[PDB]
C-alpha cells in the first residue's frame, strides 16, 4: 500500500498499547484472503476478511 | 461485512430469474431428479393420480347343522 493509508495503521496500531514503548511490525502477503486484513497485536487476532463467506452456512442452516 | 450482505442478496434475484427448473443442470439435476422420481415410487407402489378404491368382499357362508335329535 501507499504511505497515506499505512503511517496511520503505524500510528493507530500505537494508540493501543500506551506504555511508553517504541513499536516495530512485520508484513506478509496471502491472497486466499480475497479482500481483508488480519492483525495480531500479541495474541489478539482481529480478524476481517472473506472469512464471511463460511459465516453464510446460517442462511443453509435452517 | 453489509458490504457482504447486499453481494449475496443482489446475486440471489439473478436466480429469481428462471425458467425451467434448473439453470446449469444438463445431464446432472435432469438425471438425479429422475433417478430419486423413481425411488419415491419404485419400493413403494405403482399409483395413479385420481383413482378410486375399486374392489369387492364376499362374507363367510353361513352353513347349516344338521341334528337329530331328542
Amino acid at each position: 500500500l501507499d504511505e497515506a493509508t499505512l503511517t496511520e495503521l503505524k500510528t493507530v496500531l500505537k494508540s493501543f498499547l500506551s506504555k511508553g514503548q517504541i513499536l516495530k511490525l512485520e508484513v506478509k502477503v496471502d491472497p486466499s484472503i480475497m479482500g481483508g486484513m488480519i492483525v495480531r497485536i500479541g495474541e489478539k487476532y482481529v480478524d476481517m476478511s472473506a472469512k464471511t463467506k463460511i459465516q453464510k452456512l446460517s442462511r443453509a442452516m435452517r | 461485512v453489509q458490504k457482504l450482505f447486499v453481494d449475496k442478496i443482489r446475486e440471489y434475484r439473478t436466480k429469481r430469474q428462471t425458467s425451467g427448473g434448473p439453470v446449469d443442470a444438463g445431464p446432472e439435476y435432469q438425471q438425479d431428479l429422475d433417478r430419486e422420481l423413481f425411488k419415491l415410487k419404485q419400493m413403494y407402489g405403482k399409483a395413479d393420480m385420481n383413482t378410486f378404491p375399486n374392489f369387492t368382499f364376499e362374507d363367510p357362508k353361513f352353513e347349516a347343522v344338521e341334528k337329530p335329535q331328542s
